């Protein structure tokens, strides 16, 4: 028996569970997605230029008010943008220059940073000081922080580059819950709108979903052959996308366990760095390497909207909850808002 | 090693009891929400200047 | 027009003018990248400079502030994390003399050297070699000699020529000979040595980014 | 004495020849064209290229000869004539104003621009890092403000003065005075050209002492500098000559009584195309030397 | 947060000195100060304005050009020079800080005061309905007020701040923009107004609620304050 009889159970799991993935198979999204008439080609402009960033912009995340956002670059500055008026808010130095990820709290009284530091760094907002200052100092973790997400006011979900992604409490700054089930290096996060699941996608183009009390894997994709750069989550709850350096992304359903459509062309060929959805879910948008964003059709999974206007390669990617605009970063540091 | 095998079997057979449901009516789920909700969506209709807060 | 927000606005110019400042201040200075495998070896140029994630080492030299950033001890995957340090001046690449006859380890530092060699996003970027272990490397070839891993190696076993023979086997992998420029040197046990040869070759770059600039390469 | 003085304040001693006429329109023609193409693709080039510092001084040159090549192909018609001019004293002196404008901030954005690349090499921990663009916009503001301010002398305008009722538009003559535009035309040459000669020297000795790079880029920026310089000095020096050789003669007896300004002339006014040469050759070499054009 | 104020003291008439207020517990760099004095007999008022790059002064219309106001950052202190005083600049000084952003809260902390005493149009006018309304514990009152320029701004936000003085202390902001609950408050505090008619409600009245209620406007640069309010218990 010994190691032979283990491996060959593993591949017999394997082969039951795309068996039964094949099971449900039954019909793809395209020819039932005929029904409904295509959103057509969107034109975009961009109403406000954010210029403030004078390095590469790495990461970025809207607030709850649909007013406010957080912008991280690798100068190590944190940047709260007022898009009504273009107006800086607040200036986060941070002791890291090296910073590729930040969230911003569903309050808006806390954010958090992280990067190649192992570091998950949570900065309060509104000190009756007026100024800015660390609150906790997240350093539990080994490898670099990739993607760090606020689930609450005391509660935060954060991934490292290593094999372990680690759900922390800010009143006692110590790891709830860790999951080991990756194996590769994990990019990106995303926080369902419920709270109580969250997507992870690593290198090893594994997606996994992990519960945020019970604390195990309850679902698993393969459909990717590269890294998952990118992930979100669409706006119902029960489907999420990916994106990945084989310059395709492609949208999983969790119900469904099964990869229902993937979003692509033969002129693209670059990787994909971010993606994030609309409020109606109608429209999937992706960063690019190229000096090019791209709108997809979530539904019919066609290119429908081009953002040109960027030089550099884009990073970051997010929607306001409400869907009145949308801001895309580049490495150009400049930020533009789009709608 | 075995006992992380073990942990892929559960959590397989546990996924295998989530009622995997099919492709169909989870299609018509998304396209009743998209319509209930698409007369309101700003970025899929915009709403004029005068109403739109981003206006120049 | 506005009541309140002139407030903001003025905060706003403020804010940025510090950022001008600031981005001033971090453009004069000059960004260096440590790469390698072996923490001792490492350790011996910070050890031999004079003035838990990366490692940030600050050291001012004729008048020119050098940030060197340690990478060693991320042990993470080089591939998602290596184009944060784009627009670094050069990479100091560091290898052992001495790790030849220890266990392949030298045929490691190469495939480590021709991964970040070939690597697209240092397609501009000058690689600085330090062979380490200068005097260790001289007591091994009298004991072992250096066609145990090396079998094409044919030649007379002396420091001289097993080091030109090193150093020669190291620069073949630049394949884009053209745009980059390796200067290869050995460590010396005498201080004020290494820096000085850091220095000049961060010159000769900063020289060559400003040709390119002038519109001469 | 057929060739006495055209006197307005001055002896000036203006000749009339037929060469003139047998020479000049084919240098002249050919320049306009291959100036005007050769500067306009470079602006237009400029137009749609960064905003770094370092092409403003450039992108100031390439303006000063665009300006400059229009006032010759006028030069010519006062030629074609043979010191004929048609048009009143307002468009005498505002296009000549303009072409000795442009000359002197073209010579001044070169020898600028040789400064700069002497900074970039010699000295490149300097405040050359981005002499942050308001910084170089200004500079480049009070360099022309300078210019046009040493050249309105010029344009206090006197007459289109007639030789035998013909209008020559002539600022160049020989005069019995050193007045301004004669040192002026000295000035323009000693210190621009000791400026870059010296930065050249500089920027070659620091490039030699332990700078080598022989794959085909350290190289082929000392020769393009080298052979930049050495154009301009063929350029500018045979007229600098010509001109220090009238005056040494005017001064040394002779100051009246048709000396060799007989042939003098004719040999000045043949050197001074060289310096229109000068402007159609500087685009072809400064801009089109870096691999982005 | 402490803004301690003093140099207050006996004046003749068109007599001069400085007022001085240092500043701790709080960055003095980032925020603006403001003085405000308050006459015996009288209420509040405004007399000057500093933002926080030290631009942008403001002098109220009664004290334009003879009063003036300055201050060091690196010394963490804030100076106020007055001159040629006049009577009726005897009253009680405080300090107010103020930062301006977005979601921000300004004058939420007021000094403890200092007192100056003399030896023997355009503007917005703020009608208070009443000076004096006996209340009992555990009942509710309303104070309804009046602007003679609705302040309901394009931006959507309204410009009114509510103060709070109990008897031998300095004012307490209790309610900034009619629609937000200062820091330390309790939520028992509510605001409501259509744009030119303001209703402040103080449901389940307690003992400490003891005071005299001012009302602000910060629409114009000219700042007032209302005659007041007294509660009795
Ligand atoms: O270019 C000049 O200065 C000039 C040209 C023609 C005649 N005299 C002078």
């Amino acid at each position: 028996s010994e190691l032979d009889q283990l491996r060959q159970e593993a591949e017999q799991l394997k082969n039951q569970i795309r068996d039964a993935r094949k099971a449900c198979a039954d019909a793809t999204l395209s020819q039932i997605t005929n029904n409904i008439d295509p959103v057509g080609r969107i034109q975009m402009r961009t109403r406000r230029t954010l210029r403030g960033h004078l390095a590469k912009i790495y990461a970025m995340h809207w607030g709850t008010d649909s007013r406010l956002l957080v912008s991280a670059s690798q100068d190590g500055k944190l940047i709260i943008w007022d898009s009504y008026t273009t107006n800086k808010v607040h200036a986060i130095p941070l002791r890291s220059s090296w910073v590729m990820t930040c969230a911003y709290a569903p309050s808006g009284n806390y954010v958090a940073c992280g990067g190649l530091d192992n570091i998950c760094s949570i900065y309060n907002l509104k000190t009756r000081e007026g100024n800015v200052r660390v609150s906790r100092e997240l350093a539990g973790h080994t490898g670099y922080l990739s993607c760090c997400r606020f689930l609450d006011d005391n509660q935060i979900v954060t991934s490292s580059g290593d094999t372990t992604c680690a759900l922390w409490d800010i009143e006692t700054g110590q790891q709830t819950t860790t999951f080991t089930g990756h194996t590769g290096d994990v990019m990106s996060l995303s926080l369902a709108p419920d709270t109580r699941l969250f997507v992870s996608g690593a290198c090893d183009a594994s997606a996994k979903l992990w519960d945020v009390r019970e604390g195990m894997c309850r679902q698993t994709f393969t459909g990717h052959e590269s890294d998952i750069n990118a992930i979100c989550f669409f706006p119902n709850g029960n489907a999420f996308a990916t994106g990945s350096d084989d310059a395709t992304c492609r949208l999983f359903d969790l119900r469904a366990d099964q990869e229902l459509m993937t979003y692509s062309h033969d002129n693209i060929i670059c990787g994909i760095t971010s993606v994030s959805f609309s409020k109606s879910g109608r429209l999937l948008l992706a960063g690019y390497d190229d000096f090019n964003c791209n709108v997809w059709d979530a539904l019919k999974a066609d290119r429908a909207g081009v953002l040109a206007g960027h030089d550099n390669r884009v990073s970051c990617l997010g929607v306001t909850d409400d869907g009145m605009a949308v801001a895309t970063g580049s490495w150009d540091s400049f930020l533009k808002i789009w709608n | 090693s075995i006992a992380q095998a073990r942990k892929l079997v559960e959590q397989l057979k546990m996924e295998a009891n989530i009622d995997r449901i099919k492709v169909s009516k989870a299609a018509a789920d998304l396209m009743a929400y998209c319509e209930a909700h698409a007369k309101e969506d700003p970025l899929l209709t915009p709403v004029p200047a005068s109403e739109n807060p981003f206006r120049e | 027009l506005s009541a309140e927000d002139k407030a903001a606005v003025e905060r706003s110019k403020m804010i940025d003018r510090n950022l001008r400042e600031d981005g001033e201040k971090a453009a004069r200075e000059v960004k260096l990248l440590l790469l390698g495998a072996g923490e001792s070896g490492k350790n011996t140029i910070v050890k031999q400079m004079k003035i838990t994630g990366i490692v940030e080492t600050h050291f001012t030299f004729k008048d020119l502030h050098f940030k060197m950033f340690d990478v060693g001890a991320q042990r993470s995957e080089r591939k998602k994390w290596i184009h944060c340090f784009e627009g670094v001046t050069a990479i100091i690449f560091c290898v052992a003399l001495s790790d030849y006859d220890l266990v392949n380890r030298m045929h490691a530092s190469m495939k480590l050297f021709d991964s970040i060699c070939n690597n697209k996003w240092f397609t501009d970027t000058s690689i600085i070699l330090f062979l380490n272990k200068k005097d260790l490397f001289e007591e091994k070839i009298k004991k072992s000699p250096l066609t145990i891993c090396y079998p094409e190696y044919a030649g007379s076993n002396t420091y001289e020529e097993a080091a030109a023979y090193i150093q020669c086997q190291f620069e073949d992998l630049n394949k884009r000979k053209d745009t980059k420029e390796i200067y290869t040197h050995f460590t010396c046990s005498t201080d004020t040595k290494n820096v000085q040869f850091v220095f000049d070759a961060v010159t000769d770059v900063i020289i060559k980014n400003n040709l390119k600039d002038c519109g001469l390469f | 004495q057929d060739h006495f003085l055209e006197i307005d304040k001055k002896n000036c001693c203006v000749f009339r020849d037929d060469f003139i006429v047998k020479v000049l329109p084919p240098v002249l023609g050919l320049e306009f064209i291959f100036g005007l193409l050769g500067n306009g693709l470079a602006l237009w080039i400029f137009c749609f290229h960064s905003w770094k510092s370092s092409r403003i001084f450039l992108f100031n040159l390439a303006v000063a000869d665009f300006l400059l090549i229009i006032c010759l192909p006028f030069l010519m018609d006062n030629y074609v004539r043979r010191w004929d001019w048609k048009f009143g004293d307002i468009p005498c002196r505002l296009m000549l104003f303009m072409l000795a404008m442009n000359r002197q901030g073209s010579i001044i954005f070169l020898t600028v621009v040789a400064v700069d690349r002497y900074f970039r090499v010699v000295h490149p921990h300097h405040a050359l890092n981005k002499i942050s663009n308001r910084t170089a916009a200004i500079i480049s503001c009070l360099l022309w403000g300078i210019t046009i301010g040493l050249t309105v002398h010029l344009l206090k305008k006197k007459m289109p003065i007639q030789n035998g009722g013909a209008n020559l538009c002539s600022s160049f003559s020989i005069c019995h005075t050193f007045q301004w535009h004669e040192a002026m035309f000295l000035l323009e040459f000693f210190l621009p050209l000791g400026i870059i000669l010296f930065c050249s020297a500089r920027i070659i000795w620091s490039l030699r002492q332990r700078q080598m790079d022989r794959h085909a880029k350290i190289k082929r920026a000392i020769t393009f500098i080298m052979v930049v310089a050495i154009v301009f000095v063929i350029c500018f020096l045979p007229s600098v000559v010509v001109r220090i050789r009238i005056f040494w003669l005017l001064h040394t007896s002779g100051t009246q009584n048709c000396e060799v300004y007989r042939s003098v002339d004719l040999a000045f006014f043949i050197t001074l195309s060289f310096t229109y040469m000068n402007s159609m050759l500087d685009p072809v070499v400064y801009y089109f030397s870096s691999p982005s054009f | 947060v402490q803004l301690v104020e003093s140099g207050g003291g006996l004046v003749q008439p068109g007599g001069s000195r400085k007022l001085s207020c240092s500043a701790s517990g709080f960055a003095f760099s980032s925020f603006g100060m403001h003085w405000v004095r308050q006459a015996p007999e009288k209420g509040l008022e405004w007399v000057a304005y500093i933002s926080s790059g030290s631009g942008t002064i403001y002098y109220a219309d009664t004290v334009k050009g003879r009063f003036t106001i300055s201050r060091d950052d690196p010394k963490n202190t804030l100076f106020l020079q007055m001159t040629s005083l006049r009577s009726e600049d005897t009253a009680m000084y405080y300090c107010v800080r103020s930062i301006y952003y977005y979601g921000s809260s300004p004058f939420d902390f007021w000094g403890q005061g200092t007192t100056l005493t003399v030896s023997a149009s355009a503007d917005i006018v703020m009608t208070q309905a009443t000076s004096s309304v006996p209340v009992t514990p555990g009942e509710s009152v309303s104070i309804s007020c009046r602007s003679s320029k609705s302040l309901l701004h394009s931006n959507g936000n309204t410009y009114l701040y509510w103060f709070l003085q109990r008897p031998g202390q300095s004012p307490q902001l209790l309610i900034y923009r009619m629609s937000n609950l200062a820091s330390g408050v309790p939520d028992r505090f509510s605001g409501s107004g259509s744009g030119t008619a303001f209703t402040l409600t103080i449901s389940r009245l307690e003992a400490e609620d003891v005071g005299v209620y001012y009302c602000m406007q910060h629409l114009e640069y000219p700042l007032t304050f209302g005659a007041g309010t007294k509660l009795e218990l």
